[PDB]
RNA sequence: AGGACCGAACCGACUAAUGUCGAAAAAUUAGCGGAUGACUUGUGGCUGGGGGUGAAAGGCCAAUCAAACCGGGAGAUAGCU
RNA sequence: GUUUAUUAAAAACACAGCACUGUGCAAACACGAAAGUGGACGUAUACGGUGUGACGCCUGCCCGGUGCCGGGAGGUUAAU
RNA sequence: CUUUAAUGUUUGAUGUUCUAACGUUGACCCGUAAUCCGGGUUGCGGACAGUGUCUGGUGGGUAGUUUGACUGGGGCGGUC
């Protein structure tokens, strides 16, 4: 039974990457709101 | 975009109403056309996308008038 | 749209008269073309002034010397040689590149607009009548007799 | 030829197969090759434009002379060959100065045929002149909308167009659609018949072959519920409804061309 | 030569039994279909919610689809319990 | 061959073939407030839509109604 | 006033021609080692096409909604 996760970092990144965050302005608000909420990990980091 | 480039003229929301007042929301544009007018200081043709009305401003001035204020205005033509 | 005209207008042409024309009119030909300037309330008093016959003498000249010009080459014939085809079919269509550059190498020294061809583009080989105009009311005819090689 | 195969087992019964024994056995021309990257249909938005488009071999294209402004200088036919991207054959053809170049190859061409361009050329097949210089009544194909374009009608296989009048600076054309197009008599056209006339011959056979041509299969609008085509819904195929388009429009007889723009290069229509 | 034949890997899921607080939020055992093709598969891309994609079932779109998920309008409204 | 991943694998869907219809190339059509892109680096032996569904015999009568195509005698008919 | 006609006025529909608006997904040159874009020369269309405001027609393509109660369950029928 093939799940629905299989892991791949280069798409892990690629995707919700930080630079993939940074490219448009939804990103930017994205990382603005987890900033505001004190997050630790803005992002998924490799 | 859809702004005269001498009256300022853009594109203005409202509404379009029917016989039963029913509201959905519209948008008006500006009669606006490219234009080439020739400059005699500087002996040559320039570009402007422009309104009707602005082409009468154009005529009623003088293009060398309008040109100045354009400048003025901050943005190239 | 009142405006004052320098130039001669053929139909209303009348050295400054404020007459009205379509703002397109004067927008798009008269203006560019420097026929006429726009005046209100400003330029009446100036054209009266320094417009009113300074110029006049000014513009005749231009025409004087297009008249002039027109009469340089007392011949008025034009002959080319061109490889036409067998029985009719010449080479190519001719317009007013090769005859006016022919025409300024030996003949008038003409600009590029000057020549009007009323009868085609000379497709047919052998004598045509080609209208010259140098001026609005000067018009001159020329003969060309283009023979095959 | 057209060569019926033997039933050894179905998918083949039905398979008429068009064979060209002249065609070229051999790679192509490497320098007048490109890239032809598929498209499935999508346009830079990504969506499907274009239904049942996808698949199919790969395919390099070739770059085909339409403009043909070699003028003055005679050319040898060294093949034919075949082309993927067109139904016609082309064929690669040698100038004297040293350079090749493909064409569409007309019914008569074969190795070693001599053609030529410009206005200074003869009548045979394959040689391109301005519409003036061809004499009324002649077929001809690859025929200019205008001066320079580069050759649009046709350019199918057992395709030509037909002159049937010249007035003044205009050329009237009868088109394989049965309208008159008036067109600009300094448009070049290619005198002959596009070859390869016996492609409409063949059937394909079997599904998988139109599947490998790139076409993707079809779904009727009465197979499909109502919330996805105009037709579709109920119990056991009831249609009750004009035919439509996809998205509306009433096809079967109603007219779509809304130009204004070219009505005036246009004689007579379709009958 | 073949969307050819028999048959493993591989892909799929026609029948039966078991299992239904299971080993498993669809599996196991014994049979079963395709198996050089309209095949299958790895890696990477593109299409975004009244939209996508669909050999078309209202199927699929992160175990959720006759309109996904998250936050907000919002303490929606509820002559009902 | 494909289909309801997880109760329906089928007579359903697709299919080669057939017919109608639109499209002359700045094509029809589609996605886009637009630019632009696909169709197609193709152009009527081509492309889109629709129905039927290999192959053999074939496919009759009806234009009232609703669509679609063409006409203009006459009537009615908006902004202005 | 009924009946008619020379020149001049408002003229509007129609037709022909022209180029200077405008279009050019025609060719060529330059910015430029650039299928974008811009400028220039020329060709072809040309006051048409196209676009804005107003307006008639079409418009389940899309949207918001409605589609009563009594009733020997409801529906049908009947009644108000």
């Amino acid at each position: 039974m093939k799940r629905t996760f299989q892991p791949s970092v280069l798409k892990r990144n690629r995707s919700h990457g930080f630079r993939a965050r940074m490219a448009t302005k939804n990103g930017r608000q994205v990382l603005a709101r987890r900033r505001a909420k004190g997050r630790a990990r803005l992002t998924v980091s490799k | 975009s859809r702004v005269c480039q001498v009256t300022g003229k853009r594109p203005v929301t409202g509404n379009n109403r029917s016989h039963a007042l029913n509201a959905t929301k519209r948008r008006f544009l500006p009669n606006l056309h490219s234009h080439r007018f020739w400059v005699e200081s500087e002996k040559r043709f320039v570009t402007l996308r422009v309104s009707a009305k602005g082409m009468r401003v154009i005529d009623k001035k003088g293009i060398d008038t309008v040109l100045a204020e354009l400048r003025a205005r901050g943005e190239k033509y | 749209m009142q405006v004052i005209l320098l130039d001669k207008v053929a139909n209303l042409g009348s050295l400054g008269d404020q007459v009205n024309v379509k703002a397109g009119y004067a927008r798009n030909f008269l203006v560019p073309q420097g026929k006429a300037v726009p005046a209100t309330k400003k330029n009446i008093e100036f054209f009266e002034a320094r417009r009113a016959e300074l110029e006049a003498k000014l513009a005749e000249v231009l025409a004087a010397a297009n008249a002039r010009a027109e009469k340089i080459n007392a011949l008025e014939t034009v002959t080319i040689a061109s490889k036409a085809g067998d029985e009719g079919k010449l080479f190519g269509s001719i317009g007013t590149r090769d005859i006016a550059d022919a025409v300024t190498a030996a003949g008038v020294e003409v600009a590029k607009s000057e020549v009007r061809l009323p009868n085609g583009v000379l497709r047919t080989t052998g004598e045509h009548e080609v209208s010259f105009q140098v001026h609005s009311e000067v018009f001159a005819k020329v003969i060309v007799n283009v023979v095959a090689e | 030829a057209v060569v019926k195969c033997k039933p050894t087992s179905p998918g083949r019964r039905h398979v008429v197969k068009v064979v060209n024994p002249e065609l070229h056995k051999g790679k192509p021309f490497a320098p007048l090759l490109e890239k032809n990257s598929k498209s499935g249909g999508r346009n830079n938005n990504g969506r499907i434009t274009t239904r049942h488009i996808g698949g199919g071999h790969k395919q390099a294209y070739r770059i085909v002379d339409f403009k043909r402004n070699k003028d003055g200088i005679p050319a040898v036919v060294e093949r034919l060959e075949y082309d993927p991207n067109r139904s016609a054959n082309i064929a690669l053809v040698l100038y004297k100065d040293g350079e090749r170049r493909y064409i569409l190859a007309p019914k008569g061409l074969k190795a070693g045929d001599q053609i030529q361009s410009g206005v200074d050329a003869a009548i045979k097949p394959g040689n391109t002149l301005p519409m003036r210089n061809i004499p009324v009544g002649s077929t001809v194909h690859n025929v200019e909308m205008k001066p320079g374009k580069g050759g649009q009608l046709a350019r199918s296989a057992g395709t030509y167009v037909q002159i049937v009048a010249r007035d003044g600076a205009y050329v009237t054309l009868r088109l394989r659609s049965g309208e008159m197009r008036k067109v600009e008599a300094d448009c070049r056209a290619t005198l002959g018949e596009v070859g390869n006339a016996e492609h409409m011959l063949r059937v394909l056979g079997k599904a998988g072959a139109a599947r490998w041509r790139g076409v993707r299969p079809t779904v009727r609008g009465t197979a499909m519920n109502p919330v996805d085509h105009p037709h579709g819904g109920g119990e056991g195929r009831n249609f009750g409804k004009h035919p439509v388009t996809p998205w509306g429009v009433q096809t079967k007889g109603k007219k779509t061309r809304s130009n204004k723009r070219t009505d005036k290069f246009i004689v007579r229509r379709r009958s």
